[PDB]
RNA sequence: AGUAUGGGAGAGGAUGGUAGAAUUCCAGGUGUAGCGGUGAAAUGCGUAGAGAUCUGGAGGAAUACCGAUGGCGAAGGCAGCCAUCUGGCCUAAUACUGACGCUGAGGUACGAAAGCAUGGGGAGCAAACAGGAUUAGAUACCCUGGUAGUCCAUGCCGUAAACGAUGUCUACUAGCCGUUGGGGCCUUUGAGGCUUUAGUGGCGCAGCUAACGCGAUAAGUAGACCGCCUGGGGAGUACGGUCGCAAGACUAAAACUCAAAUGAAUUGACGGGGGCCCGCACAAGCGGUGGAGCAUGUGGUUUAAUUCGAUGCAACGCGAAGAAC
């Protein structure tokens, strides 16, 4: 394999949704999981159970590079946030740095309209 | 996030209303 | 209850042993206030046992008793829709309430001529380590 | 009331240049089965290679923190940074002209958004439109796409809950607590403290008011001038007239009909409005029903009749503590 050991995470958090993908630090991509390949298949996905899983199950494809050097980086609000973190804590990973890149706006675009119901 | 063009006047202007006393 | 805290009941101990575990397992056996004959199976268990090896009965059977009790048990703990299986510390009654009651049916379950003697069976392999109760009790899961 | 001198603050206005973040698109590296979306789903996207990440470009709009009880402007309104031009305001007293002032029917100027005309631009959002859900029905709220429009230059339109629902100017009339721009005094001994102006806030005496409330920024006490009202609907409507490319804008009745329409406050009731408390109501334990056979009551169907009542909890082993005559 690549035996890099250096592979950065990035926990992407959603609402609807929780996206997982380590990769190294130049950004070629190594492994990704997502609660979709599970089998959750609707608003269970949004639930912050199966961002553990799919983080887990995202460190269990890494094992095969062997990389054991993380730097967890996050975006965007909802549950499942830091299930990930626990996730990949309780594997066993080490992390280097913990901290939230999430992107905030200066002045974009107009957003949507706000929903009524 | 969503649009409130003017709105967020009237809500600055209340929560320090409030936070005045 | 919602305003006071009730305290437990006071059970008298037995009359031939005076020990209040050998009473509370009675009164877990018995069914349908039929004490005599919860009496009579607890008792021909313990001299079958005793008979086997000549131990002091309230001894042993305590000492049996303790190996098969369990520490922690899950909660079903509902918060958006997930199981949420969680581990709970409870109090040593709530405990050996449970492990009473899986001697009980382990003992139950198994196949012999009267339910003193699949009793004392039970009892036994418990003890040794290869009954049926031990393996119910499982802490990993 | 105004002029000259020396200082201060400010998203006041017009023109030009320039910077970052973020969204979309165009390729490229690795990787690739789901992604997107909802109270739940589906329309939609993807093995051509989805979504996530990294690197380089293109274009459009707005300036995250600072931001505030701010500030400026006649009002509408004005926020990234820099340059040019320009308006108003505050502040110290020295000199100056000596009533040169206030208001103002007609008139004139400015005037949010939407809309209209000409020529460009178009990232995101999004009237109209299409598709999928829910509903007895959905034409709408919800989701997926999306054209005018939102942007620029030159013009038109002149309307808003254009509100402080309070016309402009002047003088007087208890206090307490904050803030913005200046000046003076005390020990600038230290961002300190005390007084004088010009703005902007919160309570409150007298007084006013039907009440709520206003109360030196009056809705108090007085004066100058203008506009506007005379029960509700018809109706800001018809006709006429002026303006406008159009949409329409301004001025503005009557016939008819009703005996009410309204403002503030009080007591109940209700709320798919908010908090606190209690109950074998939830939590723990034991034993049942729902599955089988039979007894009994009810609903339906049949019959000549299957006598009549009781009908969510609070009717259904109920009236009936007992129909072979
Ligand atoms: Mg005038
Ligand atoms: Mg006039
Ligand atoms: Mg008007
Ligand atoms: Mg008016
Ligand atoms: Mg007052
Ligand atoms: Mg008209
Ligand atoms: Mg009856």
């Amino acid at each position: 394999t690549r035996t890099v050991s250096e592979g950065v995470a990035h926990i992407h958090a959603s609402f609807n949704n929780t996206i997982v993908t380590i990769t190294d630090r130049q950004g070629n991509a190594l492994a990704w999981a997502t609660s979709g390949g599970q089998g959750f298949r609707g608003s269970r996905k949004s639930t912050p159970f199966a961002a553990q899983v799919a983080a887990e199950v995202a460190g269990k494809a890494a094992l095969d590079y062997g990389l054991k050097n993380l730097d967890v980086l996050v975006k965007g609000p909802g549950p499942g946030r830091e299930s990930a973190v626990r996730a990949l804590g309780a594997v066993g990973y080490k992390i280097n740095s913990i901290t939230d890149v999430t992107p905030i706006p200066h002045n974009g675009c107009r957003p949507p309209k706000k929903r009524r119901v | 996030k969503r649009e409130f063009y003017e709105k967020p006047t009237q809500e600055r202007k209340r929560k320090k209303a409030a936070a005045v006393k | 209850p919602r305003r006071r805290v009730v305290a437990a009941r006071e059970i008298l101990p037995d009359p031939k042993f005076s020990s209040q575990t050998i009473a509370k397992f009675m009164n877990h056996v018995m069914q349908d206030g039929k004490k005599s004959i919860a009496e009579s199976i607890v008792y021909g268990a313990l001299e079958r046992v005793q008979e086997k090896n000549k131990v002091d009965p309230v001894e042993f059977f305590e000492t049996t008793l303790e190996k098969v009790r369990p520490m922690v048990e899950v909660k079903a703990r509902r918060v958006g829709g997930a199981t949420y299986q969680v581990p709970m510390e409870v109090r040593p009654s709530r405990r050996t309430a449970l492990a009473m009651r899986w001697l009980v049916d382990a003992a139950a379950k198994r196949s012999e001529k009267t339910m003193a003697l699949r009793l004392a069976g039970e009892l036994l392999d418990a003890a040794e380590g290869k009954g049926a109760a031990i393996k119910k009790r499982e802490d990993v899961h």
